[PDB]
């Protein structure tokens, strides 16, 4: 016999199985989400357990569930996380074969019986996720599981559903953990901060990678300029208060190097990898202001750390080693940039703001920028 | 009611290792598939097409658990799920997420095969079974025996494993994957639980044995580390040859030592101060300290 | 104070041998002999008779059958018996907890597989002694020595072992000679346990009856016991999911 040889072939099968039945093992998982949706169709119509299904009593029991089992299985806890942001997704096709396989397996079990993804939200929203992610983010120590929970929020406020942020404010104030909740944001923003300053100095580490989904959990909460949220995030009225505007408004200044950056050693701070993440603060900032918020444009304009001179450097600056690379992304930093100092300016007839912006916005540079990108379009390339 | 529960709570253990059976047979078929077009490939290309469409057919059939096509099984874990007993919630959803993942798991499992071909191969394989299964059924009987033959029997059977344990770096991993697939560390385990008196140097010089074993065991093996490292509270005792098997347990693997929790190393400090019987204790603690 | 007993056998549900040997010890012992019902089978087929000794010391005899129709028919000494022989019972199947040989040795020799059988399979008895005498079944003679915990899924497989083809009858019949073997031991047992099944789930209601759920759940104990040693193949086991899952 062939030892050698017999391994080989094994293994060159093994491949090929496992690249043939990828499509068909994301169409049995699909199924699920489909099953979720819908058990009542399982069981007969006028019967106990159908009532209990079509009334949505398995969904709520369900996210009752796995609230209680968040130390007992965590494991569990993450995959019905996982499948709950598979559910709130938008549906997608797996080939022709991954196609016959779903409508088959609906066929067996189901026999015959933006606006759906809003109607999702509010069903979940009903059942309790909203509180369910509240409770995860306030409790659990696994990072695992907060992962998931920011998600699962990210993915029921995803397109700025109103009753979901008025859902999330109500916990909010009501609830008397709200206070939890925010200083374990804020402590995660301060951890975050930190590790950069630590790395920045030594010149990408989980707590600053998790800034991401918060930054964008936090501007999916002030989507559509919705006021109280946005007046919330600053101030929330319990006996210690936390002010996310301005713990962000810190970490694009440290990301960005700080005072040093601002004297035109921007370029190299930023890079390609954290270009997103400062993106991403940008366009959070940018959700804050809008609407327009007197006292978030307040807060920002005349912050201590002088975070608007990182803007004004941003928007100034040419970035020199990434631009080279990657010319879009500089594009889009720069187009951020400018958004948020507009919104920074969006309604105030005073000219307090503008006069701070133009301390380091200086006309003659300001003009040459524009005339600059104006003659860039001709050596521009393929992109949005 | 409590009883109507625990009912429940069986069938359902019940049907996890059925599912486990039909598992092994699905494997088995792919193994079988995979031996026949080999065989007629080579009697001494491969359409790999024809493989991948019995495999695909294979999970469509006499293997379903109801005459419902799942309907019924699914049905039954619903309603499971919507049971207050909280056992028996996290047993319907395990069960309701494994449904549908069968493609996934039967290639996960294929992955984790292996063939035995050598001759060398399967003369080991039978000597391990043969000598795992001996030691098994005299450690079942330790009340017989335990203050004979015996003693000296599982001697041998001690040092036969030990020197099977194999040498090199290809042949010491091969021989660790065989044992592990033959659940030795399961029977060593078992024989540490043995009650057993402190005046017994025959007992002792057992466990010193078994105790070598399992430190060549987890030697340089990530896997068979964490496997061991799943039963710490054995180990956790006052003891020189627990503090090396420990030692061997956390030794180069920075996944155990850095997620190493308080208690564990509040013990060795705790057993220093009371006791301070040798340096095992801080080798321990030194070796926890750096790894990779 | 069986019952009492009978919990310091046990903790957590785990045995403890220490605990256990010590009552076993002192339990089983020929001077302790008066206070444990003898259990016994005569021709009179057979006939199970139970015979204890009363307070001042008195013998007295009964069959099994008659101390259930004066128990139903309202008697109290007949109760307290029955009572008392199931308490027995369980004291029993606790002492032998997780293959404890220094009380199964004894217990077996006394009340062997067919006498449990018979009065387990009997349905003129109450379904409390009936549950006792499986959950007994289950203690002392399945979780024996030759018993064995199987995986279901085997890791390292010979070459020269693997069919070119295989069915689900030729896959069960591998190991047919040992399950042939344990068969010739446990068939009753088996067939009463489907026999068991099949009437539970042919029920509207399987669960009315709460004497019946103690006997129900100690069948359905010893069947996952029986499962787990390999003592089914696969089309038993998946002709059993189905009514398994109707019940
Ligand atoms: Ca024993």
């Amino acid at each position: 016999w062939d030892y050698k040889n017999i391994i080989e072939k094994l293994q060159d099968i093994i491949t090929a199985l496992e690249e043939r039945l990828k499509p068909l093992v994301q169409a049995e998982l699909s199924v699920l989400v489909d099953v979720l949706h819908w058990p009542e169709l399982l069981f007969l119509e006028g019967s106990e357990a159908y009532q209990r299904c079509e009334s949505g009593g398995f969904l709520s029991k369900l996210i009752q569930h796995t609230k209680d089992l968040m130390e007992s299985e965590e494991k569990l806890c993450i995959k019905v996380l996982r499948t709950l942001q598979q559910m709130l997704l938008k549906k997608t096709k797996y080939g022709d074969r991954g196609n016959q396989l779903r409508k088959m397996l609906l066929q067996n079990y189901l026999q015959n019986r933006w606006s759906a993804i809003a109607a999702t939200q509010c069903r979940l929203d009903k059942e309790g996720a909203t509180k369910l992610v509240c409770d995860l983010i306030t409790s659990t120590k696994n990072e695992k599981i907060f992962q998931e929970s920011i998600g699962l929020a990210i993915h029921l406020l995803d397109g700025g559903n109103t009753e979901i942020q008025k859902s999330f404010h109500n916990l909010m104030m009501s609830d008397k953990k709200s206070e939890r909740f925010f200083k374990v944001l804020h402590d995660r923003m301060k951890r975050a901060q930190q590790e950069t300053k630590s790395t920045v100095a030594v010149n990408m580490g989980t707590s600053v990678l998790i800034m991401q989904p918060i930054l964008r959990f936090l501007q999916l909460l002030c989507e559509n300029h919705n006021r109280d949220l946005q007046n919330f995030l600053r101030c929330q009225n319990n006996k210690t208060n936390y002010n996310l505007v301005c713990e962000t408004l810190q970490f694009l200044d440290i990301m960005c190097g700080s005072t040093t950056g601002g004297l035109g050693l921007l370029g190299l701070y930023i890079n390609e990898d954290n270009v997103g993440l400062v993106i991403q603060t940008l366009e959070t900032l940018t959700e804050y202001c809008q609407g327009p918020c007197h006292e978030n444009q307040t807060c920002i304009v005349t912050h201590e750390s002088n975070g608007i001179d990182i803007i004004t450097a941003l928007i100034l600056n040419d970035i020199s080693p990434l631009c080279k690379y990657r010319m879009d992304l500089v594009l889009q930093l720069k187009d951020n940039a400018s958004k948020l100092l507009l919104a920074l300016m969006e309604s105030r007839h005073d000219s307090e703001n503008a006069e701070r912006i133009l301390i380091s916005l200086r006309p003659q540079e300001l003009v040459d920028v524009i005339k600059k990108a104006y003659l860039q379009e001709e050596e521009r390339e393929n992109s949005e | 009611d409590i009883v109507v529960m625990e009912t429940k709570l069986k069938i359902l253990e019940i049907l996890q290792f059925i599912l486990n059976v039909r598992l092994d047979y699905r494997i088995s078929y792919l193994l079988s598939v995979f031996k026949k077009e080999f065989v007629e490939v080579f009697p001494m290309n491969m359409n790999l097409d024809r493989i991948g469409e019995q495999a695909e057919a294979m999970f469509g059939s006499m293997l379903e658990v109801d005459d419902e096509g799942g309907r019924m099984f699914l049905r039954v874990l619903i309603h499971l799920t919507m049971h207050d007993y909280a056992p028996l919630v996290s047993g319907a959803l395990q069960l309701l997420f494994k449904h549908f993942s069968q493609r996934q798991e039967a290639m996960h499992t294929f992955k984790q095969v292996q063939l035995l071909i050598s001759a060398q191969d399967v003369e080991n394989y039978k000597v391990i079974k043969s000598e795992l299964d001996r030691l098994r059924t005299m450690v079942e009987k330790s009340e017989l025996w335990v203050d004979s033959e015996n003693y000296q029997i599982v001697k041998g059977i001690l040092e036969r494993l030990n020197k099977m344990c194999g040498v090199g770096e290809q042949m010491r991993k091969k021989q660790q994957r065989l044992l592990k697939n033959m659940d030795a560390h399961k029977v060593m385990l078992d024989l540490l639980q043995i009650p057993y008196d402190k005046g017994d140097a025959k007992m002792m010089e057992i466990l010193r044995y078994t105790h070598q074993f399992l430190q060549k065991f987890c030697a340089g093996n990530p896997g068979n580390q964490a496997l061991l490292h799943k039963h710490l509270h054995l180990f956790l005792t006052p003891g020189l040859l627990e503090a090396e098997t420990m030692q061997h347990i956390f030794l180069n693997n920075y996944q155990l030592c850095s997620e190493i929790s308080e208690p564990v190393l509040q013990h060795f400090v705790h057993l220093l101060a009371t006791h301070g019987r040798h340096v095992q204790y801080l080798d321990f603690l030194h070796t926890v300290i750096k790894a990779e | 104070f069986l019952d009492y007993l009978s919990d310091l056998c046990v903790s957590n549900h785990i045995a403890i041998p220490v605990t256990q040997e010590l009552i076993c010890k002192c339990v089983l012992d020929p001077k302790n002999s008066d206070i444990l019902i003898r259990t016994e089978l005569r021709p009179v087929e057979e006939e199970v008779w139970l015979t204890w000794t009363d307070k001042n010391n008195e013998h007295h005899e009964k069959s099994v059958r008659q101390l259930a129709q004066e128990a139903r028919a309202g008697n109290a000494h007949d109760e307290n018996v029955l009572s008392y022989y199931r308490y027995q019972l369980k004291l029993f199947a606790r002492m032998c907890l997780d293959r404890q040989y220094l009380a199964i040795d004894e217990i077996s020799q006394q009340l062997g597989v067919d006498l449990i059988f018979l009065c387990m399979a009997d349905e003129m008895l109450p379904f409390d002694l009936r549950a006792s005498f499986c959950h007994l079944m289950l203690h002392v003679h399945v979780d024996r020595d030759p018993q064995e915990l199987v995986t279901p899924v085997k890791f390292a497989r010979l070459w020269t072992e693997i069919p070119t083809a295989i069915t689900i009858k030729d896959y069960d019949s591998n190991l047919n000679a040992s399950r042939d073997d344990k068969k010739n031991k446990f068939a009753n047992t088996m067939e009463f346990v489907e026999d068991y099944l099949n009437n539970v789930v042919s029920e509207a209601v399987p669960f009315a009856n709460e004497e019946k759920n103690k006997l129900t759940f100690e069948v359905v104990s010893l069947a996952h016991n029986l499962i787990y040693f390999g003592f089914y193949s696969f089309s038993e086991l998946l002709r059993l999911t189905r009514t398994l899952l109707g019940i």
